[PDB]
């Protein structure tokens, strides 16, 4: 059932910053008009993100490792990212996590896969009408153990290979902690096409799956365009696309945050990134005046 | 910091009074109580002084 | 001068369904020690009370709460492990003592909540010609973490002598098996052994004891009980913008003032009962015997 | 003696050969005879014969 794709001129990635970008609700307490400190795993501010181009073949679905927790951010206009697959090895000796978006099925399977070389969703121009649907959607070959197969209702949305002028930001944030997946996501319309925009946005909690397995490496699932011009052969039959994704880890971080008076997260100050925010962070304000403070040891 | 002194556990399950007397029984409880109690008894005799 | 409460009023989940403790209790087959498994319980309604009067059990130790008023505490996913002992180890399984099982196969926390129940099996697990189906670990290179299972088989290697996988001279395999006979003494006769483990809730909370809910006051000193939340004061309505996750709400002091009902899903404010200082204005107990009394703000 | 030991049977009863060095007893009494290699398995702490 494995193919091999080729014809692949891999790069070394470009690498960007990520400016006060990756906050997210660390709990489900209200608060208003407060500045409260938490301490977490967190994006690191002014943090180094690698960059990924899926747009001669650049094309790259590596297997990313899972450090902690991964910050997830996409900015594309033609929904090329369907889903991520999580585990260990990817070889059917383990229990590896799914997540797929497609009309015909979600599935949110957490069952034993034999991941092939290059797990892949093929999108492909039929014949008889405009129709998408996968071309190779046996990315495994056999569930030997379902353990928790919770398929929510398949999600609708639109497939076509397209390439334009990006316009909107999926920003994902995964953590596996006590055994529980949990899911903080967040969407904001934007019209570039360089790095990641600056501005401060706060996660909502999205999931709180508890499937409990073993997590160490990653890979995103991306739409493979079969066309008329391309020979149709799975190693390099397939159409370029315009999408761009970015990974960060997180760390362990102790955070200031701010609370309007809705209850929304305004902003953020990272303590151990500069002396000055260790001394916003020991004064609890965002503004300092004039003279010299004791911070640590 | 008088009123912040309140969320110390001072070594008991909980620096909530409810929940402790909600989850054990009378002798196992004082226990936790009589910690509480030196902690606040510490912290008002120092913003006294 | 204080404001005695008028009444009281307790708040639960409509869940109609009943845990399934019947199999976990007793089912056809208990594994190993060194290799026990874990079932996971939520979203149910569960009657201890039964449990603890069902049948004569060895012994019933619950640790950080009393198994009288578990019938009335809310937690979330009740956790359940299960596995055949020698009755001279049932020591071991409380939590802070040290010994063979404990160091080498299952561990609590120090800071462990719940309860550990044991009975006698050797009316029917203790085979005349013995059972021999129940290993244990009994060389392993360091101390298990609390929580954590082993299910590696590899030769253990003492002395400066390296094993190679040859099992020969100061080398032993680790798992070491067992000799429950009727013959024997009742020290070495086997128990059951069934561990609950509760975790605080703070995120929303489904496994709750069968309590009643009553009807809602509002405007008045009343007690409530609101998923285990006790307390007194007054429950207005309140405008305070709580986003869909969010349950309860937190002032700078970090008190609840603030609490979303689980079967109406309205939010509804917390306000203490009034209270003040008294004093009392005299003339002289010589001049007159009238008074005055002043009620603090 | 328990390194390259070349002996039939190392057996601790106990304790362990690794760790005996750590822990300090006094008086130790070093007891020995000849026996059959059919009686070793008679020289057990908790055997019969
Ligand atoms: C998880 O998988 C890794 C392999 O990447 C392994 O080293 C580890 O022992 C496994 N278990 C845990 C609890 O990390
Ligand atoms: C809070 O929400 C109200 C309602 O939309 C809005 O008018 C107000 O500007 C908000 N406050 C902010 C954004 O600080
Ligand atoms: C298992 O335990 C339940 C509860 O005590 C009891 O009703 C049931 O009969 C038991 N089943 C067997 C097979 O012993
Ligand atoms: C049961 O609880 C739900 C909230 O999940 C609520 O909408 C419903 O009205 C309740 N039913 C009754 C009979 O109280």
């Amino acid at each position: 059932q494995c193919v091999n794709l080729t014809t692949r001129t891999q790069l070394p990635p470009a690498y960007t910053n990520s400016f006060t970008r990756g906050v997210y609700y660390p709990d489900k307490v209200f608060r208003s008009s407060v500045l409260h400190s938490t301490q977490d795993l967190f994006l690191p501010f002014f943090s180094n993100v690698t960059w990924f181009h899926a747009i001669t073949k650049r094309f790259d679905n590596p297997v990313l490792p899972f450090n902690d927790g991964v910050y997830f951010a996409s900015t594309e206009k033609s929904n090329i990212i369907r889903g991520w697959i999580f585990g260990t090895t990817l070889d059917s000796k383990t229990q590896s996590l799914l997540i797929v978006n497609n009309a015909t099925n979600v599935v949110i399977k957490v069952c034993e896969f034999q991941f092939c070389n290059d797990p892949f969703l093929g999108v492909y121009y039929h014949k008889n009408n405009k129709s998408w649907m996968e071309s190779e959607f046996r990315v495994y070959s056999s569930a030997n153990n379902c353990t928790f197969e919770y398929v929510s209702q398949p999600f609708l949305m639109d497939l076509e290979g397209k390439q334009g002028n990006f316009k909107n930001l999926r920003e994902f944030v995964f953590k596996n902690i006590d055994g529980y997946f949990k899911i903080y996501s967040k969407h904001t319309p934007i019209n570039l096409v360089r790095d990641l925009p600056q501005g401060f946005s706060a996660l909502e909690p999205l999931v709180d799956l508890p499937i409990g397995i073993n997590i160490t490496r990653f890979q995103t699932l991306l739409a493979l365009h079969r066309s008329y011009l391309t020979p149709g052969d799975s190693s390099s039959g397939w159409t370029a696309g315009a999408a761009a994704y970015y990974v960060g880890y997180l760390q362990p971080r102790t955070f200031l945050l701010k609370y309007n008076e809705n209850g929304t997260i305004t902003d953020a100050v990272d303590c151990a990134l500069d002396p000055l925010s260790e001394t916003k962070c020991t004064l609890k304000s965002f503004t300092v005046e004039k003279g010299i403070y004791q911070t640590s040891n | 910091t008088l009123v912040k002194q309140l969320s110390s556990n001072f070594g008991a399950i909980s620096s909530v009074l409810n929940d402790i007397l909600s989850r054990l029984d009378p002798p196992e409880a004082e226990v936790q109580i009589d910690r509480l109690i030196t902690g606040r008894l510490q912290s008002l005799q120092t913003y006294v002084t | 001068f204080r404001v005695q409460p008028t009444e009281s009023i307790v708040r639960f989940p409509n869940i109609t369904n009943l845990c399934p403790f019947g199999e976990v209790f007793n089912a056809t087959r208990f594994a190993s020690v060194y290799a026990w498994n874990r079932k996971r319980i939520s979203n149910c309604v569960a009657d201890y009370s039964v449990l603890y009067n069902s049948a004569s059990f060895s012994t019933f130790k619950c640790y950080g709460v009393s198994p009288t008023k578990l019938n009335d505490l809310c937690f979330t996913n009740v956790y359940a492990d299960s596995f055949v002992i020698r009755g001279d180890e049932v020591r071991q399984i409380a939590p802070g003592q040290t010994g063979k099982i404990a160091d080498y196969n299952y561990k609590l926390p120090d800071d462990f909540t719940g309860c550990v129940i044991a009975w006698n099996s050797n009316n029917l697990d203790s085979k005349v010609g013995g059972n021999y189906n129940y290993l244990f670990r009994l060389f392993r290179k360091s101390n298990l973490k609390p929580f954590e299972r082993d299910i590696s088989t590899e030769i253990y290697q003492a002395g400066s002598t390296p094993c190679n996988g040859v099992e020969g001279f100061n080398c032993y395999f680790p798992l070491q098996s067992y000799g429950f006979q009727p013959t024997n003494g009742v020290g070495y006769q086997p128990y059951r052994v069934v561990v609950l483990s509760f975790e605080l809730l703070h995120a929303p909370a489904t496994v709750c004891g069968p309590k009643k809910s009553t009807n809602l006051v509002k405007n008045k000193c009343v007690n409530f009980n609101f998923n285990g939340l006790t307390g007194t004061g007054v429950l207005t309505e309140s405008n305070k913008k709580f986003l869909p996750f969010q349950q309860f709400g937190r002032d700078i002091a970090d008190t609840t003032d603030a609490v979303r009902d689980p079967q109406t899903l309205e939010i509804l404010d917390i306000t203490p009962c009034s209270f003040g200082g008294v004093s009392v204005i005299t003339p002289g107990t010589n001049t007159s015997n009238q008074v005055a009394v002043l009620y603090q703000g």
